RNA sequence: GUGGGACUGGUGAUUAGGACUAAGUCGUAACAAGGUAGCCGUACCGGAAGGUGCGGCUGGAUCA
RNA sequence: GUCCGAACCCACUUCAGUUGAAAAUGGAGGGGAUGAGUUGUGGAUAGGGGUGAAAGGCCAAUCAAACACCGUGAUAGCUGG
RNA sequence: CAAGGGUUCCAGGGUCAAGUUUGUCUGCCCUGGGUGAGUCGGGUCCUAAGGCGAGGCCGACAGGCGUAGUCGAUGGGUAACCAGUUGAUAUUCUGGUACCGGCUUGUCACCGCAAGCUGCGGAGGGACGCAGUGAGGUAGCUCAUCCCCGGUGAUGGUUGUCCGGGGCUAAGUGUGUGGACUGUCUGGUAGGUAAAUCCGCUGGGCGUGAAGGUUGAGGCAUGAUGGGGAGCCCAUGGUUGUGGGUGAGUGAGUGAUCCUGUACUGUCGAGAAAAGCUUCGUGAGCGAGGUGGCGGGUCCGCCCGUACCCUAAACCGACACUGGUGGAUAGGUAGAGUAUACCGAGGCGAUCGAGUGAAUCGUGGUGAAGGAACUCGGCAAAAUGCCCCCGUAACUUUGGGAUAAGGGGGACCUGAGCUGUCGUGCACCCGUGCGGUGUGGUGGCGGUGAGGGGCGCAGAGUCCAGGGGGAAACGACUGUUUACCAAAAACACAGGUCCGUGCGAAGUCGUAAGACGAUGUAUACGGACUGACUCCUGCCCGGUGCUGGAA
RNA sequence: GUAGCGAAAUUCCUUGUCGGGUAAGUUCCGACCUGCACGAAUGGAGUAACGAUUUCCCUACUGUCUCCACCAUGAACUCGGUGAAAUUGCAUUACGAGUAAAGAUGCUCGUUACGCGCAGCAGGACGGAAAGACCCCGGGACCUUUACUAUAGUUUGGUAUU
C-alpha cells in the first residue's frame, strides 16, 4: 500500500511512500546479484544520448528469470518477497525443489510459501508459467513472450496485465496494458496473474531530492533556452515556442512508428487519444 | 586562487606521454615533426 | 507605569440585499392542461422572470 | 532537501583595494551547513562539437563557435607610412 | 604525511649577483658529504571506472566497435614493535623482544581402480547503505594530606602538607571477564558448464530449555632482574660530556572523535568487483611408491621510494606574492562548543628603519541635547544578543507562524538534603582454588542545591552573542545561475496535462556495426508545455500544424 | 473575452478619482472602472509557510543628520637606505578682453609678475589610460524566417538483388 507523510517539513508535505507490507526479507539473495554501474545516459561514444539521467542511489542488479521454461515440471516454493531497486515491481525469490534459487516478478496475490510451477501441464494458478496454447481464453497473464523462447517482454511493470482474448489458429490475441490488440505465437510463454505492487503509481515523491536520488536530473524546458540550443528558444520575455511544438532536434510532433515492420501482427493500435 | 595548472605526473604521462603519442597516427606524426625540428623533448 | 490579549459602541470610501413609493421600462414565470402539469432537494446555464438534467411528491391530469 | 551555529562550501551588502598583497582579493557583517551537501584521486564527453537546475553560461586568466599550425605575404573602394 | 617540487637537507668556505634596506646572514654561490626495510608506502597479488584489445564484425581509404583476454587505485589483500644513536638517516641502522614466506634439516604421527603436487573450476567466504541511541571499556585529562625528587624564598609572612617537578614502558605470547556466535545424528536429491564426500533444496531420530563448545572489548600475567626517568659526586668544561649517583611507579575523579561495533535499533532511496582464504571434487598434466601433516633447529627473503619543504619563503599563483592546496594528531581554564579569550606541547618577533601631536585618506574609539530632521533608500552604524523559567497574536495546508511579542532569574560568600561513583570494613550466595553475586560501609572525589548573606554604577559584569512588529507585489518551498558589473520576479522543482513508443521500442550518438534508452517493457520510456496547494481552467477547427481518410 | 481580476511588474492620458496614513504622501494600502493595450496550463484568481528578492509603515536604536569635536593608529610629513610607474613635439609654459578650425600659456591689445624650492587642493592644459561601444558608411560574424539556392535526414515509386 501507500503511506502518506505528515507535513512536518516542506518537501515532505504532500509526499508519500509505500509501506512495504509485502516485503518478507530486507536483504537480497547474494548469489543472484551483479554490479550495475551507472551510465549517466552516455553512449559507448561517451556522449549523452538519453538526457536527464545521472546520480542517484547505488543499485545492484537482481538476476530475474524471464524464461522459466528451463525448469519445466520442477515445483518451486516462493521463499521470499523482496524489493528490487531496478523495477517498479517486487521480486519473488523462488526455491526450486532441486536446490536452484531464482527470481521472478512477483505476481499480485502470491506470498511466502506458495508453490509455483511451469509447463504445459501446469495448473492455472497465479505465478505458474504455461504456454499460451495451454492458458485458457479470457485469462489475465503477465510476462509474455513476443517470440517463443525469447523470454518475458510484455506486462512486467507494477500492476501490468495482459488479457488473453483468443487463440485462433497458430496465433493468440492479447490485449496489452496499453490497450493495443496484438497477435503472438501460441508457443509463447506467459505467467498466470497480474504484477503486484499495483498501487505504486499513487506515490507522491513531493521532493526534488527524491527524484534526484532516483536518478533523474533536472529537466530544462526548451522554451526558456536560446535559439541555438532549442528550436523553441529565443524571444524577448516569456514566449511560446514561436512555432509548433518540436523536439530539441527539430522533429515535429507526430507518429513515429515504422509503418513497415511487424505491423501484420498488430490487430488495433493502442488508441490513447482522448 | 585555484589556477589553471594543477600538476599530476600520472595524468601528464597518460596525456602527453610517449606511448600516448605512439598510440595514434596523429601523435606519431607529431613525434616525427618534433624529430625533424630537432626537439630534445619529443614528448612529456 | 509598561506590554500583549479579550469583549464591545460609534463611524467608514466602497458594496450587498430587504421594505415602501410613479399611475416608469423589459418580458409573462405562476393561477385553467396558464398554454412545456406544478412543486421539493441538488447541479449547471441564462438580462430578468426562469430553462434544463437527476431523483422524489400529488398539494396534477389524460385514459380506465 | 527541519532550526541555531564553527569547520567546510558559497558570494548578499558595505568599505578598502583598484600602476592592488591579489589579472577578481582583503576587513566587517551575510546564505547553506544530513544534503538536489561538500571534497580527494583516477577516468569519460572536443570545436558547428561537447556540456549546460539555461546566464549564450563554461570548455586552461578575454568563447554568438577554443587553441595551435597550415592555405597565407587571405582580403580590405578603408586608415596609416 | 599525500600531491607537487628536486638537493633547497648537513658541514665548511664566500659576499659580485639574487634578498624590495643593511648583511659578517640565507631556502643564494662554491666544495665535500648525507637518504640503509622480508614487515612502512608502491611493484612482484586482486579487481572498479575506464583504456587497450588475438581472432572478429563494421567502414571507399583513413578508421569505428568489440570477444577471448590484458592493463588500470582513488578500493580489497598482505608478517614489528619499543628504546637508543648521527652535523645530516631510521616501523630501515643498533639493542632488546617478535612475526611471515621459502629452502633445508631433526623427530613424531599418517596415506598407497586406488599417494600427492600443480592446474581447472563449484560452493562458502571476502562483501559492503544511511541515520540514531544506549551499554561495557580504554586512551587522554584533572586532583591528591599518597609515593618520589627538590625548595625554605631579594619585601611583611611562608617547616606544613607550604611551593615546584615527576608518579613510565610497546608489538608479540598466555589467560578468557564482559560481549558475541552456535541444536545434534543420519537419509535422500530434476540444481551448481566436468564432477563432487562440498553447497543448495528437502526427510527422519534425538534434543538443553542451554550446556557445552567456539570466539575474544578491556583487565591480569608475560615480554620487563630490561628500557626510560631528577639532583648528588675528587673530578670533567667551563654556554659542553663521561663513570658511579634513577628516587618513586599509588589512589580517586573525569572521560572520548577510539575499542567491543559491519554490535543494537530505526529506515527507504535498497547500498562495488575480483583475488588471497576455507572446502569440494577432477574437463589437465606431473609423479614415485613417495609425499603430505605436528612441535625443533640452520640459511634465503627481490625491485622502487626513504634527504628536505609541505594549512608553505621550497607546491599552484611571473615574486621570498595578506590568494589557493587533500589527510592525520590537536592539551589546560572559562565555555554547549573544534566559537571566543588567555595559556600548554612546540614554534615565532614577520624579511627597511628612526622620528614627528600638520592638512588629508584609511582603520578603530567616545559623545551633550535631539533621534532619520540624513539620504534615491535607515546605506553604514547603533540597539538586540546567552542560558533557565514564565508567557506568546492575526492567520493556518494544523506541521506551523515562534526565539512571535513581551517578562523574571543568573555571578560572589555560606549552605542545610538529595544524589553519581569508589572505598578499608559487617554478614552472606560462593559453583569458592569464582579474574564472581546480592545486602551492606562512618569516608574520599564529583554533580546539584532550598535558605541565609556580602559588595559594586553595573553579577549572560570581558571576548562572544537575534532587533522586533504591521502590510503589499512576485516566486509555493530547500535548491540553481551570468568564474571576472545582474542571485533575481530568472532556472530547477514536486504536482499536472498532452503527444510519441508493443520492444531490434520510440528517441539519441554514429557512415555503419554497434551503443545509450535498459540488463527497463505502457504504473515503463522519450518529447512538449505548466509549475506545491485551493477553487477553477470559458468560446473558436476559418488560418497554420498534427492525425485519419482516398472519390 | 466567460469565471475571475483591473491606474496592476500591464493604465499612455496620470500625481485619474475618492478613502486611509503624514503637520505636509507623484510612493504605499483599500476601493472605483473610463482595461491607451487583464484573462483562464505562454494558465486566471487566491494562498499558510519560506526569501541576503521588491515596496510602504510603526517601534526600538543610533554621529545618518542639526554639527561636528576629540583620541589612538597604517600611509602622508622629516632623516638614513633602497628605488619604480603611466606620460613625454618643444619650453624661460601669467591674467584680462579679444581674435582664429567658431572654447588660446604660445596670436592681438592691454594688465600683472624678482630667482628657486616644500607641503597641499583639483578649475584648466578640450589632462592620462582604451585607432568611440552611441551614430553613420564599408566588411564580418552569429541568429531568424512562408528570402534565394542547395543539402543531411525522412518519405514515394521504378529497377537490380529476384
Ligand atoms: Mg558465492
Ligand atoms: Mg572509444
Ligand atoms: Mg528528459
Ligand atoms: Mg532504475
Ligand atoms: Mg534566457
Ligand atoms: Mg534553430
Ligand atoms: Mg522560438
Ligand atoms: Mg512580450
Ligand atoms: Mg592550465
Ligand atoms: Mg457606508
Ligand atoms: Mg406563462
Ligand atoms: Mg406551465
Ligand atoms: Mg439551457
Ligand atoms: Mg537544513
Ligand atoms: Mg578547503
Ligand atoms: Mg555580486
Ligand atoms: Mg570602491
Ligand atoms: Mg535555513
Ligand atoms: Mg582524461
Ligand atoms: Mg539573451
Ligand atoms: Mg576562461
Ligand atoms: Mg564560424
Ligand atoms: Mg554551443
Ligand atoms: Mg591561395
Ligand atoms: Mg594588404
Ligand atoms: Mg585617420
Ligand atoms: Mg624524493
Ligand atoms: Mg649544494
Ligand atoms: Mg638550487
Ligand atoms: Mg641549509
Ligand atoms: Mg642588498
Ligand atoms: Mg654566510
Ligand atoms: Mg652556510
Ligand atoms: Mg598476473
Ligand atoms: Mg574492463
Ligand atoms: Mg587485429
Ligand atoms: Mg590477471
Ligand atoms: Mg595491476
Ligand atoms: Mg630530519
Ligand atoms: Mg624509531
Ligand atoms: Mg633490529
Ligand atoms: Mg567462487
Ligand atoms: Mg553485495
Ligand atoms: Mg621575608
Ligand atoms: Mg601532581
Ligand atoms: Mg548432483
Ligand atoms: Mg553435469
Ligand atoms: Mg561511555
Ligand atoms: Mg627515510
Ligand atoms: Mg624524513
Ligand atoms: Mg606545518
Ligand atoms: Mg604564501
Ligand atoms: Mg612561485
Ligand atoms: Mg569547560
Ligand atoms: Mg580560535
Ligand atoms: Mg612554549
Ligand atoms: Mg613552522
Ligand atoms: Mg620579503
Ligand atoms: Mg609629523
Ligand atoms: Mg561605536
Ligand atoms: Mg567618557
Ligand atoms: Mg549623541
Ligand atoms: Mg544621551
Ligand atoms: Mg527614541
Ligand atoms: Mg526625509
Ligand atoms: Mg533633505
Ligand atoms: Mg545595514
Ligand atoms: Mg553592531
Ligand atoms: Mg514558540
Ligand atoms: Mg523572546
Ligand atoms: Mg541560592
Ligand atoms: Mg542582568
Ligand atoms: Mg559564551
Ligand atoms: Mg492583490
Ligand atoms: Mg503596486
Ligand atoms: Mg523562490
Ligand atoms: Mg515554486
Ligand atoms: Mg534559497
Ligand atoms: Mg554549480
Ligand atoms: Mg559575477
Ligand atoms: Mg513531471
Ligand atoms: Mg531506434
Ligand atoms: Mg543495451
Ligand atoms: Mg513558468
Ligand atoms: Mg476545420
Ligand atoms: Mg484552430
Ligand atoms: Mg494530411
Ligand atoms: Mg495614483
Ligand atoms: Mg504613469
Ligand atoms: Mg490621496
Ligand atoms: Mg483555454
Ligand atoms: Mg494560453
Ligand atoms: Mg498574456
Ligand atoms: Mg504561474
Ligand atoms: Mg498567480
Ligand atoms: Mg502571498
Ligand atoms: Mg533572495
Ligand atoms: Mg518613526
Ligand atoms: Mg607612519
Ligand atoms: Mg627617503
Ligand atoms: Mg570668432
Ligand atoms: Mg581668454
Ligand atoms: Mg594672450
Ligand atoms: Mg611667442
Ligand atoms: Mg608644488
Ligand atoms: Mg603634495
Ligand atoms: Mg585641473
Ligand atoms: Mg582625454
Ligand atoms: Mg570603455
Ligand atoms: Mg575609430
Ligand atoms: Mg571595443
Ligand atoms: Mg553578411
Ligand atoms: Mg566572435
Ligand atoms: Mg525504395
Ligand atoms: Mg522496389
Amino acid at each position: 500500500g501507500i503511506r502518506k507523510y505528515k507535513p512536518t517539513t516542506p518537501g515532505r508535505r504532500g509526499s508519500s511512500v509505500s509501506d512495504f507490507v509485502e516485503l518478507t526479507r530486507s536483504t537480497p539473495e547474494k548469489s543472484l546479484l551483479v554490479a550495475k554501474p551507472k551510465t549517466g545516459g552516455r553512449n559507448n561514444t561517451g556522449r549523452i544520448t538519453t538526457r536527464h539521467i545521472g546520480g542517484g542511489h547505488k543499485q545492484a542488479y537482481r538476476i530475474i528469470d524471464f524464461k522459466r521454461y528451463d525448469k519445466d515440471g520442477v515445483p518451486a516454493k516462493v521463499a521470499h518477497i523482496e524489493y528490487d531497486p531496478n523495477r517498479t515491481a517486487r521480486i519473488a525469490l523462488l526455491h526450486y525443489a532441486d536446490g536452484e534459487k531464482r527470481y521472478i516478478i512477483a505476481p499480485d496475490g502470491v506470498g511466502q510459501g506458495t508453490v509455483v510451477v511451469s509447463g504445459p501441464e501446469a495448473d492455472i494458478k497465479p505465478g505458474n508459467n504455461l504456454p499460451l496454447r495451454n492458458i485458457p481464453v479470457g485469462t489475465t497473464v503477465h510476462a509474455v513472450e513476443l517470440r517463443p523462447g525469447g523470454g518475458a517482454k510484455m506486462g512486467r511493470s507494477a500492476g501490468a496485465s495482459v488479457q488473453l482474448v483468443a487463440r485462433e489458429g497458430k496465433y493468440a490475441t492479447v490485449r496489452l496494458p496499453s490497450g493495443e490488440m496484438r497477435m503472438v505465437d501460441i508457443r509463447c510463454r506467459a505467467t498466470i496473474g497480474e504484477v503486484g505492487n499495483a498501487e505504486q503509481i499513487n506515490i507522491n515523491w513531493g521532493k526534488a531530492g527524491r527524484n534526484r536520488w532516483k536518478g533523474i536530473r533536472p529537466t530544462v524546458r526548451g522554451v526558456v533556452m536560446n535559439p541555438i540550443d532549442h528550436p523553441h528558444g529565443g524571444g524577448e520575455g516569456r514566449t511560446s515556442g514561436g512555432r509548433h511544438p518540436v523536439s530539441p532536434w527539430g522533429k515535429p510532433e507526430g507518429r513515429t512508428r515504422n509503418k513497415k515492420k511487424a505491423s501484420s501482427r498488430l490487430i488495433v493500435r493502442r488508441r490513447k487519444s482522448g | 586562487m585555484k589556477r589553471t595548472f594543477q600538476p599530476s605526473n600520472r595524468r601528464r604521462a597518460r596525456n602527453h606521454g610517449f606511448r600516448s603519442r605512439m598510440s595514434t597516427r596523429a601523435g606519431r606524426s607529431i613525434l616525427a615533426a618534433r624529430r625533424r625540428k630537432g626537439r630534445v623533448n619529443l614528448s612529456a
